[PDB]
Order: C-alpha cells, then structure tokens, then sequence
C-alpha cells in the first residue's frame, strides 16, 4: 500500500544507529568509483584508437613531387609508386587518402598541422596496415628516410608504450573493482543480518499477525536501495572531487600534446545510469538472497 | 621679371625628382625582403610533416639514451618560443606591405600636382 | 468445526520425548483447557505447532478452518490473524508509546486507515491500558504490559487466540487481577488456551485438563480440577 | 594468564561469525594495500629522478642581438657574461655554443625542420654546469629578465612536471587511502558489537565472577589484531601479484629505456615493517577505545 | 564490619518512585531474609546494588570485606570473587559439555594449573545432579538446567549465594528439592537469599519474610510467614 506510512520507520531505523549505517556508503562508492575509472579508461582507450594507430598499422610516405600533386591515380607514377609499396606481401588495407580527403582527418589528430594549413595543407599519403610485426623491420629498412620513399611511421615496438601502460592498468582496475566488489556484496549482505539482529523484537510479531509474505521485507529492501541511491548520489560526486583534485597538472594539456584523445566529464557522466542500476540490483539481490535463507 | 621668376624653383623641382628617383631605387628593398622571408614560412607545414613528433612536453616515445633526450626538450621549448616569434617577425615584415608603400605614388601625384601649378603659374611670362 | 490435532510429533532429536507420540486433544467454542506438568513434556514446541512455526513431522495440523499439512507459503499466514499469543519479554519497542505499540500492527497489516484510527479507542478502552497510553511504557509499573500484549491479540477478531507463559515473574495478587479480564475476552465465544505450570490455578478455575508427560498424556479428564 | 587456553575460543569465534569476518578481513587488506602503492609509486617517482640527479646541469640563454651578430664570442656583452654569471654559488664552469654549434647539436639529436632550422633557428647557448641539484631554486629565482639574456628558463629542473601526472596519482592514491581510513576505523569499531549478540550466552558471568578488566575484552580485542596481520600479509601477497600480473611489460619497456630505478620483490618488502606496525596501530588503539564506549 | 546497606536511592528519569528509600535494614548470617516485594517494583535493585553495578546517588553502602559506595580502577572485581547471583535463565555454553561448563569460572580469574584439575572432582559429586559430565545443555531437560547453573557459582564457596527467582517456568512439585539443597548452602556458613512471589509455599520454612512495597520495609520478621 501507501508509502508513508512506510517512509516513517526507515528514518527512525537509521536514527538508532549512526555508528555502523554510515560506513557502507563512502566503501560502495570507493568500488563504484574505480569500476567507473575502469569503464572511462576502457572509453579513453576506444578515443584513443581513432587519433592513433592500431597494433596491425605501418603506414607510408611517398615521394615529394608525386604526394604534392597527382590526384587521380590514373597516371604512371602513382601507380609505379603503389606498387613499389604493394611489392611485400604486407599491404592489406591501403585507402585511396589524398589531399581532398586528407586533410580533414589530420587536423585533428595534430594541433600545430592546422597552423599555416592555408599552403601546402598536406600531400598525399597513402596510409596502408600490416600483419607481421616481427617481419617489416626490413620492409623500413627499403622504405626508410632515404632519398625516394620518405621516412615513415610505425606505431608498435617501444612506440605503443602508452597502450601497454593503459590496458595494464585498466585490467589492474578492474581486479580492485572486482575485490571491492566482493566486499561490497558481503557487506551488504551482512546488512539485512545485522539489521534483524538489531530489530528482532518485531520479527516475531510481524510472523504473528499474518501479513503477508512479500510485505515483510518491504523495510529492508526499501532500506537497501536508499542506501544504494546514497551510495551512488556520492559516487558520481567523488568523480568529479578527486578530478578538481589531481588533474589540473595536466586537465586538458594531453590534447596538444597528443597523449589522450579528448577528456571531458560529459564522457564519465555517460556510464552513470548503467552503474547506478547494476548496483541497486546488486543490492536486491543479495537482499532476496540473505532474506530467503535466514528467517 | 616673369622670365626672372624661373630659377628659384628649379632646384626645388630637380630635388622634388631625385627624392621620387631614389625612393623608386629604396622601394625595392622591403619587396626584395619578403622575397627572402616568403619561402620560410609557406611550407614549413611540410617541415614539421614526416612524422615530427617532437613538441616540448614528453620526448619520451623513443629513447636511447638519458644523456641524449634532454636536448630533445631543452631545444623544443626554445623552439616553441621561436615558433611564438615567428608569426611576430612575420607580421613585422607584412607591415610593411601595408605602412610606408604608398608614399612614393603620393609623392609621384604631389610631382604630378607640382608640375600642373608650375604649367598654371607660367601664364605671366607666356 | 472441529479444531484439534492427533498423532501429531515433530521428533527434533526423540531423546526423553519425540514432541508428541500420541495426542488425542478436543478444542471447542469457548473452551477453557488448562496444560501444566513436568517442564519437559513439550509444551512450547506444541504451542508453535499450532501457529505451524514448528514442521510436522506426523500427523497434519488444522485449526477450524484448513489443513496446513501442506501449504503453499503464501498461503501459509492466511490462518495466523486470528491466532494470539503472549510471551515473557512482551516484545514491546520502547520508542513508541502503549497506543503507537497496538496500532503498529493494525497500520502493518494494512486496511483502510481511516477505518483503523477510529476503532483503536473502540477497542483499546477495554484493558486498564486506556488512559495515559500516550506515554512511553518504561515508566509504567510491572501490572500493565501485559494489557499491551493482549491488546494487540484483542483488537482482531479471533478464533484460534491462545494464552501461553500467562504469568511468568508476576505476584499472585495480581494473577488474580488478570484471570478476570484473560476470562472476559472468552465471554464473546473465542476459547482460549490454557497453558501455565502452576498447581495453584486448577482449584481456582475448575475447567477442562489437559497434562503431558513427556509426549504422552499424563491427566485428561476435562471437567472439574 | 594462561596464555594455552586463549586458542581455543578463537576458532569458536571465527566459525560462529564465518559469513561476518570474511568482508572485514578482505577490504582492510585493500585499505592498508592503497597505502602501500601509494609508498610504492611515491618511491619510484622520487628514484626515478636519480637517473639524471647526477648528471643535473644547467644553462643560460641569450638574446639574439648578440647571437645573430656574431658566431663565436667576440662582443663586451658576450665578455660580461664570462664575469657576471660565473660569480654564482652553483656554477662549475661555462660553455659557450654558437648558433652554429647548438644548431648541429640540435640536427644531429634529431634531424627536424628544413626552412626555420639554421642560423636564425635558435640563439647561441651559454651553457652553465650546475654545483649542486638541490640550489636550483636559487638559480632559477636568483637571475630574472635582464639586458642580454631573454629568458632564465630552466632546462634541467624540467623533467619535474612531466612526473607531476605520476605525482598527482600518488597522492591520489594516498587521499582514497584517507578516504576509505574513515570506514575502515568504522568497520573495525563496529565488531565489538555485531559479535556480542553472538556471545550473549558467555559474556554475563565475568560481569559476577571476579574476572579482571583486563582479561575479559582481551578475547574481544585480540581477533581485531589477528585480523590486521592477516589482512596485511594477504595484501603485500595481492601486490605481489598485481606486480607480476598487470605489472610487468610496461615496467620490462620503461626500464629497457632505463627512466625508473625499477622495483622488484625486496624493494616492496622493504617498506612493509613501517605498514605492518601502522597496521597493528590502527587496529589496535581503535579496538582499544571501542570497547569502553560500546560495552 | 559485616554487610550493611542503608540510605540507598537512584532515581533514573525523574522516576516518582524508584524502589531505593532510607531503608536502614541490617542483614546477617545464618538467617535467611527473603523478600515478597510486589512485581516490577524492586527485586533486580538489591543484586546490581550490593554487587556495585547500580550505584546509588546517596547512601553509604558496605560489605563485609570491601566497600561498595566507592570503587577504583582494580577494586571493581574485588567483591565480585566473594559473592556470587544466578540469575533465572540458564546461559550455558552449548560449545562445552556439563563438566566443562562449570570450569569456565576457574580460569577467568587467573588460578594456576595445579588446582585447576583438582577441584573438578570434589565439587560435582556436592551438587544433587551430579550427571554423566557428557551431557549437552540443548539436550538436557528444562528440570536439570539450573541446577547446573547454581553449580558453577558453589565451587568457589562465596560468601553470598543468593539468587532472585530460582524456579522460572519449573512445576513447584520439582522445585522443591532445588529448594530444600539451598539450606546446605547456608549451613555452609554462608549468607543466601531469594526474592519470590511465592506464597503459601515458603511459609512452611517459617523464614525471615520482608517486603518493600514502593520503597517502605512493611514487614520485618525473623521468622515469619507471608503477609
Ligand atoms: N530445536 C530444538 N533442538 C533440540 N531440542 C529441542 C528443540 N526445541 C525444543 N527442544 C526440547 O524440547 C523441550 C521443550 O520443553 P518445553 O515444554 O518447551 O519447556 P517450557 O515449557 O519450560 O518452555 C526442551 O526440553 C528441549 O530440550
Ligand atoms: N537504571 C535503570 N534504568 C531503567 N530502568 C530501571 C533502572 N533501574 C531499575 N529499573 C526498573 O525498575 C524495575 C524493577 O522491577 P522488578 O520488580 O525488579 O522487575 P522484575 O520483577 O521483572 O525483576 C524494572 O522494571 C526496571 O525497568
């Protein structure tokens, strides 16, 4: 039925006892909080993948005075220096990018490019993937900075250091959310069980008046999800306290200096009703569960 | 009298024609300075292509050498301050294209002004 | 019609005494059945055996109404409303007053509202509970909680409302001030249990016994002391 | 005493409180092991810093007007800085570059930019050999902007920001640490009474026996500190292996580029008797004052 | 100097009446007093007073060996070895057997392991159930259990071994002998009392009889019967 006379109990239940009802809520949002970091350093990572270059990727330069001119293919050259490169087994996924068509995904990927891009922009490239790693050291030792195919770019072997950082410690992240996790669900677990052993004057009472089997727990679980709301309301506030905190050394400064993508706290807020709805389910269930096996 | 009233302004005239003819002989330098600066700063967007990589904050992507990354920086930093320059120099030399060329043509109508007065004013003596 | 139960045990470890081998008690309209004995016959785990707290083991249990042998659990409270019962520590929240105390469970249960409030003083002003109620029951004397805890057997309507553990730490004196008001509320034709261990109660009542002796039946004759 | 009898109980309590112990047990492991990353990463920030500690210089760098003028050092305002800046307390011997010499320096570093790179690229280097690395606070605050010397930019002292992002973590670090300190003291303050309901058939009688204050919580106040050792030892166990699970392969490559001093089992064990002791505070002096206030 | 209690009152919430007045009553050995005080006024009063847990806010209080109106840091258990209360419930260790049971009181003390073992056999054939010393508390029947729990309180032989309301939910046709071994107690040498409504039974013994009604001392015979 009406919940007011039902909200009425619940304030008094956490009035009892203050030294134990407010501990749960700072340890939930600790492990809400770093499975959060998880989830945003899983989506700087997939920002990440689209300014840089996957671990299959081996671009190429060409020539100077056929990448500043010579737009359609159809001539000799282009062709004579496409299959200069198409001459390994190693192309796989070249794209027809030149000038028109390359200037707008390289503005962005380079702050400083976009200085005097008015004149000689950027030529053609030519961009092209790879499947051996181990084997196209003598592929740039052909197409290295001599005279004739210009120097060129591999992201991997000491280049991709900072996707090795990242992915180690989101796995590591990961691990803290799930022990954080563990301790979460037994705490709330132990929850309904202390809390019977602080109300158990009425729980005979209430198995007396035969009401019904569904209402009696109504309290606990109504109990349960405002203190997971309580729990959440502080962790997507946390978030932002330790940013304001420990980011203005760097906040913004990686996008001109070309490490991360793009930071905001849009893309953070983006992962906040998924979290919120995993936890009070959590919360439900190990509510039903304990419920079920103790009275 | 009117035939008198001749020799007083010639000298004026020949230094009103040798100022026009000199400063036809000075325009030439700021044109010829930007002929010199020009080349420097239209494809230096090619000068930081094939693959720079270098800015003034990590250094760090390929590494040796302690000893031999901390002039990567020490001299990008500086860099970064000559790039902040360059669009100074830059302009300091596109003034000039905008201030301090147009005297010689108002120097060439005021010569052109001087010699219809000097046609206007002769009617005493013709 | 008929609310009883026969060769009802539960056999938690046997022992001395398998709960109840063989019962072969009667329960009518209004009936007043007296219980003592040795304090190891199995009096309280019968007691939960009829509100069914307690699993049967032989036997099938019904009080008037159905079988709960074997029922589904949702349908498990649907006999307990009209079953009532007091115990030792008198379960009372001493935040909430004797009022707050007897309506928790008429607000809990959950009926309309405005037809629960009027009918807590149409009920409660039976018990010498009524007046000063509004006060918390710490303060109060020994003689009175008791009144709170039939109160909340007394507002419903019952058929099944027993009396279990009646006396406890209590003076003789005031035994005798409360058999006449546990007497009255069976006047409206609800019978009551009966179920003390004392000796000085049987002359006093005169009424139906029923004894045990360790599962088996030690006195029933139903008439007299 | 009887020191024998006191390890029979403990199991009683460990077995009786089986689903309550565990969560306690497991997330003051994480509380102490935030702690220890965080010592852990501030020690490696602050070793890292003697792979160039040692070898700490420094410079000056002039205006051009005395740069571009001349190549080697032939004007007064280059001879003033022979005298003006050599009398320094942190100077050990100064070196004059030329545009020429600084700018072949550069190229052969790193052979980058073609128009700007070349006489009017950079201006000449006076470079400067510091005494000491620990007076550069005085260097840099000592000289400002003068005649002759554009900037007192620093070269050496740099390296410290570019750590201020692995700073900003180990403090970070440290405050979650603090932040989950205040549940932790919390959830170890909160045993002493969510057992009690358990031992409620043993703890009347010392209340009339004749037992001594000191014996009686001493049961109560020993499973807290048993607790703590045995969170602590499974936590440098959980550091252990985060180092050789999500740890490794960033620290090989790092370490291949010789930027950090590099840690390994010994060094994480060397801080840990400071932990262990700060553990076994934190438990017990919280035990200790909880006791008189809850029972 | 003997126990004497007098002038004792703690009044808790502005209580009207607290049950502690200026009862200056004296108590000795030998004679048993047992109160009939009316329910829920008093009776747990005299066990927290002359145990020291309920301190009064006037009334100087003294024991025999002791003193009970002012404590210290170490005097709080001093009293507590001499004397002795069981309560009406049984609170056994269901961990432990009967014959365990009754040495868990040994050891919170910090006696030596010499008379540990050698007591055990000389004080459970004093008790009447001397039992198997195997039995669980859950198994055992509701007439034995506090039986056992006086046992555990005699084997030190305090000089106080009283205990408020001995029976709980016991017939009195059991009762009786939990009853009759309480006077070997008290030919011990010890003081014993009972508090318990249970009249028309103890006036059979024809003991000391008192009662304090709302904090007045309205009967005071040595040898009396219920009034
Ligand atoms: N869960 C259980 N496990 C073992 N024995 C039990 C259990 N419940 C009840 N008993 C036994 O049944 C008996 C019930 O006695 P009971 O008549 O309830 O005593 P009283 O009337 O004094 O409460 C007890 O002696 C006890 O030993
Ligand atoms: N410090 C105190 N705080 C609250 N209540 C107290 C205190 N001291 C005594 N009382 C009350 O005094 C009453 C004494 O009644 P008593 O006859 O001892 O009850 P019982 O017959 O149940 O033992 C108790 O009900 C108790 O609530």
């Amino acid at each position: 039925m009406r919940f007011g006379f039902l909200l009425n109990e619940v304030l008094t239940g956490f009035r009892r006892n203050v030294t134990m009802t407010i501990a749960m809520i700072l340890t939930t949002a600790i492990s809400v909080g770093l499975f959060g970091g998880g989830m945003l350093v899983v989506r700087l990572a997939d920002s990440s993948r689209a300014i840089y270059l996957d671990r299959v990727e081996s671009q190429v330069f060409l020539t100077e005075d056929v990448s500043a001119n010579d737009s359609s293919c159809d001539t000799t050259a282009c062709k004579a220096l496409r299959e200069k490169i198409e001459t390994r087994s190693d192309v796989k996924a070249v794209r027809f990018l030149n000038r028109q068509q390359a200037y707008d995904d390289a503005i962005r990927k380079f702050p400083q490019f976009k200085d005097v891009a008015g004149k000689d922009s950027f030529p053609a490239s030519f961009i092209v993937k790879l499947e051996n790693p181990e084997q196209h050291k003598d592929f740039d030792t052909a197409m290295k900075g001599q005279p004739g195919v210009l120097d060129v770019l591999n992201q991997k072997e000491l280049i991709d250091r900072l996707f090795a950082v990242l992915d180690g410690l989101s796995n590591a992240a990961f691990a803290v959310a799930l022990v954080q996790a563990i301790g979460a669900i037994l705490l709330i677990a132990n929850m309904v069980q202390v809390a019977a052993y602080t109300r158990r004057t009425e729980i005979g009472i209430m198995r007396l008046v035969g009401a019904s089997r569904w209402y009696t727990q109504l309290p606990f679980l109504v109990e349960a999800m405002l203190a997971a709301t309580m729990g959440v309301g502080i962790a997507v506030a946390g978030l932002m306290v330790v940013r304001a905190l420990f980011l203005e050394n760097a906040l913004n400064q990686f996008y001109q200096a070309n490490l991360i993508a793009k930071v905001d706290y849009a893309d953070i807020l983006f992962i906040t009703p998924w979290l919120l709805l995993l936890g009070v389910a959590m919360s439900g269930l190990t509510a039903y569960l304990t419920l079920r096996l103790y009275v | 009298s009117a035939q008198l009233d001749l020799n007083e302004k010639l000298a004026a005239q020949r230094a009103a024609d040798q100022k026009l003819a000199d400063n036809r002989t000075a325009l030439d330098a700021a044109r010829a300075r930007l002929a010199t600066f020009q080349t420097a700063v239209n494809k230096v967007a090619a000068a930081t292509y094939m693959g720079g990589r270098t800015h003034g904050m990590d250094a760090i992507l390929t590494a040796e050498s302690p000893q031999l990354l901390i002039d990567r920086l020490s001299v990008q930093r500086v860099m970064a301050h000559q790039m902040s320059t360059q669009m100074a120099r830059f302009k300091a030399a596109g003034e000039q294209a905008v201030k301090a060329e147009q005297a010689a043509a108002k120097s060439a109508a005021d010569a052109r002004s001087a010699a219809e007065q000097a046609a206007a004013v002769r009617a005493n003596l013709q | 019609m008929m609310i009883t139960l026969d060769h009802v045990t539960k056999q938690y470890k046997s022992s001395a005494r398998p709960a109840l081998d063989d019962i072969n008690v009667k329960i009518d309209k209004g009936e007043f059945v007296f219980l003592i004995g040795p304090s190891g016959s199995g009096k309280s785990t019968f007691m939960r055996l009829l509100l069914a707290a307690e699993t049967p083991t032989s036997g099938d249990v019904r009080v008037s109404k159905f079988h709960v042998n074997k029922l589904r659990g949702r349908h498990v409270p649907k006999l307990r409303q009209v079953i009532g019962c007091v115990f030792q520590d008198f379960r009372l929240l001493q935040q909430k007053t004797v009022y707050d105390n007897v309506a928790f469970a008429l607000e809990v249960i959950g009926k309309r509202t405005d037809a629960i409030n009027r009918v807590v003083p149409e009920v409660l002003e039976t018990v010498g509970l009524s007046g000063k109620a509004n006060r918390l029951p710490d303060e109060l004397s020994g003689g009175e909680q008791q009144r709170v805890a039939i109160a909340r057997a007394f507002v419903n309507r019952p058929l099944v409302l027993l009396a279990d553990e009646p006396t406890g730490n209590l003076d003789p004196e005031t035994s005798r001030d409360i058999m006449d008001l546990l007497e009255r509320i069976n006047r409206t034709g609800t019978t009551v249990l009966m179920a003390t261990h004392d000796h000085h109660i049987v002359d006093s009542m005169r009424q139906r016994v029923v004894e045990l002796s360790l599962g088996r039946l030690v006195r029933d004759e139903q008439r007299g002391v």
